């Protein structure tokens, strides 16, 4: 049933086996049914572990071709595909289950979108030329539109929308490679906050005022 | 990388 | 054909953490029958490790959630938290199994010999970490006979500081001590080698050194604990 | 566990 499935992610992300943490989040994302906040968490940890363990090795074997015979060199490029392919149908499949059956509430929407330009923004890390330019559209136009949503329904102390203010300034910054803009997305979603800050919920106060500081540290690496 | 949001 | 591409494989599959490709490509170094060099032999005992290790550390952790709950009068929830350990069990004791049957029929120079013969008695002691009923009296027997038979070749050609003989006595004295119960006889493993071995400290080289005295100060550490 | 050798 749906909840034996959210215990089998639970009991996974304890054993740290995330591969099938996120293959029983998938089962209950293909319910159709909406998912709450801790199912949404625990399928967010589940892929971030995913394709982050990915991005880590494609990392190192990338940084490693750049140094590196005319066989020791193509061993190490193949490698580095045979990396890239798999970290790029991870992120393949979360945006299926994104379009299908997550992004349709206005939390869970930017959330949802959030994710959507987070993995997009993944694939622009390894991509190359025309194919580099699309899904860095692709995350631009879902940073963008969970932008424009989090501002309309959300408090600007929103651990939500800082989250998400902060993926996006790193989305100009690290892809884009635009200090000025991603330096005023941090600063305005700071001051926004600040301005707000008495929105401070009780319950999610110490999510908030972590991202706060993230955004501070971003700001002061970028200037 | 290590820029980006540690947690959902 | 290429032996030393699928070397350099496993090489880089270790800088990108990836112990599974690791592990696959020193397999396939091993099935060419070429005696195993030292670096090449300690990327084969990296590998399968870890490959073995994340399912040592997962059957722990379910394991412990399984016998907390048993009180918790839910058959549904328990009996799904079982069947998982079964699933990581049987993951371990695959893996358990390519190695050992990569030792018996291709691995198993005396240093290479103990080398081999340890890791058959770990991988038969992680075995025995899970195994239960007359499946867990097989396995003790084969990781003890293993043991032994490296610690007569140890005692015989090895010096007591050698580190090979040194890390030897930490897995048999951890071996006797988490498998059968047995701190004193588990004391005197480890008592001994690094008695043995700090008898003749002034005989370690510009190299040795670093390696020798960590394993006698894991030794000391496990002799603290255990008294 | 935890107590054998790390190498």
């Amino acid at each position: 049933d749906r909840e034996q499935l959210v215990q089998k992610a639970r009991l996974a992300e304890q054993a740290e086996r995330y591969d099938d943490m996120a293959a029983a989040m998938k089962n209950v994302t293909e319910l159709n049914e909406p998912l709450s906040n801790e199912e949404r968490n625990l399928l967010s940890v589940a892929y971030k572990n995913v394709v982050g363990a990915r991005r880590s090795s494609w990392r190192v074997i990338s940084s490693i071709e750049q140094k590196t015979n005319e066989k020791k060199i193509e061993m190490v490029r193949a490698y580095r595909e045979k990396i890239e392919k798999e970290l790029e149908a991870v992120c393949q499949d979360v945006l299926s289950l994104l379009d299908n059956y997550l992004i349709k509430q206005y939390e869970s929407k930017v959330f949802y979108l959030k994710m959507k330009g987070d993995y997009y923004r993944y694939l622009a890390e390894v991509a190359t030329g025309e194919k580099r330019a699309t899904v860095v559209e692709s995350s631009e136009k879902a940073y963008s539109e969970a932008h424009e949503i989090s501002k309309e329904h959300m408090q600007p102390t929103h651990p939500i929308r800082l989250g998400l203010a902060l993926n996006y300034s790193v989305f100009y910054y690290e892809i884009q490679n635009a200090p000025e803009q991603a330096c005023h997305l941090a600063k305005t979603a700071f001051d926004d906050a600040i301005a707000e800050l008495d929105t401070l919920n009780e319950d999610s106060y110490k999510d908030s005022t972590l991202i706060m500081q993230l955004l501070r540290d971003n700001l002061t690496l970028w200037t | 990388y290590d820029l980006s949001l540690p947690f959902p």
